[PDB]
């Protein structure tokens, strides 16, 4: 067999619909998962940071 | 003095040029390998030859003419070249060979002899071209199932199923008078020419038009002919380039000129103001390399070829490559930009001023049949130094930064990283 | 880090000038002998420290002869410096023998280095 003759990929291969469909959603995937692990580890981060600031039975003003 | 271009019925085209002292008159059809299918490829290799058999030879050099033809994806020619006083000579040859002959060359005993050529030719081609045959596989996985990917010299495949009957099926749809140019380059004039030609009557298929079918179209993707067998590794990579005529056809062509071509065993090569050479010279990355802008019709491809023996630092070459190629969209200095006009300029004008009447006849007929006139070195000249830096950064924002890419590679590839590991540096990380 | 290129610049306009010359060089000379190199058989240019490509490319270029006759200074250099001791002192190098062979080279390098960056960023003016 000729290796010039490609196998066949159009059960996987998108339509001639949008040359971007592909790009949109993954770009969106991406990005999102970059979004809500930022803030997870921002929130994180303040859950330990705070664990030092004084705690509830050291307010005692008198 | 401005290549004058007439029209009767036949479309004849000339250039004439005082200092030549032969002269080549030929034929050029606008249909090439990208006109055939995968079963008959190869057919129009196959009359490259035929045509350059030694009987249509033999015959050619008593008159003392000597035989050319050359078969491109877009088009095909058929040249003969003579002394500029046996100029008539050559059309009557012309003539002859398609008009009057055709089972004359299309015998038992000459097709089959020439089908055997052939076929040992292209058998050597995949066997020992790894540079070229690579360049193919671009092609081939670039514009797979789209007219473009077609290699040709054809496929052997295709080539040992080929008939005479294929031969003149594709004669009588595509060798027609509408899909053709005769040319004329070296020491001859136009008027001479179209006489001789006006002299004679018939048509031969009159009005016909020939065959047409889809567009071609780009996919990232990759072939890998891995053999370890081979000393080196050789591996061509490209995004889509330009087509012929494309606004974006001089700009595509001066970026490659930035990146350019190496050879690190000339001394002057290495010299270059090529930014790249810095990063790639000191572990010695590779051999050589090569970047260029082919355009087609409907479509074309931007990149580089590369050959290197440093097997186990190919994902460095890539890598450096492809960083230098981030830069034509963010960070691309004057002087770069400065250095590719005149270096391109040269190119340019090393290939349309040669001295040699068979390559314009070639690259007068192709012309004239994509864009019915031929452009001049002195206004693509002046379009090359319009160019500006941000023209450049508009086209690799383009066709360069976050695109897809095609990838062909042979021999000792086992370092070539994964395509996705090669597509992530068609860009760079921003805040 | 400052370039040969700069010292001898800076050098040689001491030495051309009869006055500084008279001022500084005896100064200078007093400053090497007591440095004390020579007293291990080491010449000033055997010092330069070599880590860095404008020496690599200076030592690569060093003809042979010269190369063999730098590696024994050394090598004899710190077997001396090791046991403490200074050499004898009918080896140690002589005011006449501490000659800059290396410095020519050094020069060659750097000049050439620093056509290169200027060329790598020359602008052009239309
Ligand atoms: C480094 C060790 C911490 C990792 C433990 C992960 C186990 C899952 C539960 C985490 C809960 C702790 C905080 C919390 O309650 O937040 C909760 C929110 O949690 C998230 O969004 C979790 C998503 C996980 C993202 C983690 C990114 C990785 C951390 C990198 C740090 C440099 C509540 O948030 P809040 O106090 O309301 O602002
Ligand atoms: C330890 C827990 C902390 C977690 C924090 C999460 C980190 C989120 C990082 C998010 C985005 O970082 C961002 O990534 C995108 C790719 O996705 C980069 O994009 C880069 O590559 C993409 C894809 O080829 C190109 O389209 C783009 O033009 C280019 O700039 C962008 O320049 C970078 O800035």
């Amino acid at each position: 067999k000729s290796t010039y003759r490609t196998p066949n990929f159009d059960d996987v291969l998108k339509e001639n619909n949008d040359a971007d469909k592909g790009r949109s959603y993954a770009y969106f995937m991406v990005g999102a998962m970059g979004l809500l692990s930022s803030a997870g580890a921002k929130s994180t981060v303040e859950t330990f940071i705070s664990s030092m600031t004084a705690t509830a039975d050291v307010l005692a003003m008198a | 003095a401005e290549v004058t271009q007439l029209s009767n019925g036949i479309v004849v085209a000339t250039e004439h040029n005082p200092s030549a002292h032969t002269a080549s008159v030929g034929v050029v059809f606008g249909s090439g390998a990208a006109n055939e299918n995968p079963y008959n490829n190869g057919v129009s290799n196959l009359w490259k030859n035929i045509f350059l058999s030694k009987e249509n030879s033999a015959v050619a050099a008593k008159e003392g003419l000597a035989l050319s033809s050359n078969i491109s994806r877009d088009f095909q020619s058929y040249i003969v070249s003579s002394l500029p006083g046996s100029t008539d000579k050559s059309l009557d040859f012309l003539n002859q060979s398609f008009i009057q002959q055709k089972a004359n060359l299309l015998s038992s005993s000459n097709f089959e002899a020439t089908k055997k050529s052939v076929l040992k030719q292209v058998q050597d081609f995949e066997d020992n071209d790894h540079p070229n045959r690579v360049l193919e596989h671009l092609h081939s996985t670039a514009f797979q199932n789209t007219p473009l990917s077609l290699p040709t010299r054809g496929t052997l495949e295709s080539l040992e199923n080929l008939v005479v009957a294929d031969l003149e099926s594709f004669a009588n749809n595509h060798f027609l008078n509408s899909n053709a140019v005769v040319v004329g380059t070296g020491n001859i004039k136009h008027e001479d020419l179209v006489n001789s030609i006006e002299s004679k009557n018939l048509s031969l298929q009159t009005g016909t038009k020939p065959v047409l079918k889809k567009k071609a179209a780009f996919l990232g993707s990759e072939v890998r002919l891995r053999d370890d067998t081979l000393p080196k590794a050789w591996i061509s990579l490209a995004v889509e380039g330009e087509p012929v005529n494309s606004p974006n056809y001089f700009v595509a062509k001066l970026a490659a000129q930035i990146f350019g071509s190496y050879n690190a065993f000339e001394p002057a090569s290495r010299l270059q103001g090529i930014k790249l050479l810095d990063n790639i010279q000191e572990y010695q990355l590779c051999d050589n390399f090569n970047h260029f802008s082919l355009s087609y019709k409907d479509s074309g491809l931007w990149g580089f070829s590369t050959a290197t023996r440093n097997v186990t630092m190919i994902d460095d070459l890539i890598h450096f490559t492809l960083k230098q190629w981030n830069r034509l969209t963010i960070s691309v200095t004057d002087t770069e930009v400065e250095r590719a006009k005149s270096l391109l300029k040269l190119q340019l004008g090393q290939l349309y001023e040669s001295g040699n009447p068979v390559n314009d006849a070639n690259l007068l007929g192709a012309e004239v049949l994509i864009k019915g006139s031929k452009l001049s070195l002195g206004e693509a000249f002046k379009k090359i130094d319009a160019i500006t830096v941000k023209d450049v950064k508009a086209w690799a924002g383009k066709r360069l930064w976050d695109q897809d890419i095609a990838i062909a590679g042979t021999g000792q590839i086992e370092g070539l990283l994964d395509y996705m590991r090669i597509r992530s540096d068609m860009s760079m990380m921003r805040w | 880090p400052q370039s040969f290129t700069s010292i001898a610049r800076i050098g040689d306009y001491i030495l051309k000038s009869p006055v500084l010359s008279k001022l500084c060089v005896p100064v200078a000379n007093q400053f090497i002998n007591l440095a004390g190199y020579k007293k291990l058989g080491l010449k000033f240019d055997d010092l330069i420290a070599e880590e860095n490509p404008i020496m690599q490319t200076a030592l690569r270029r060093l003809p042979e002869d010269e190369s063999y006759a730098r590696a024994y200074r050394i090598i004899r250099a710190h077997q001396t410096e090791l046991t403490h001791h200074l050499l004898p002192r009918n080896e140690w190098i002589k005011a006449q023998e501490d000659v800059p062979y290396l410095l020519p080279y050094i020069l060659e390098a750097e000049a050439a280095a620093k056509e290169k960056d200027e060329l790598d960023n020359i602008e052009v003016s239309k």
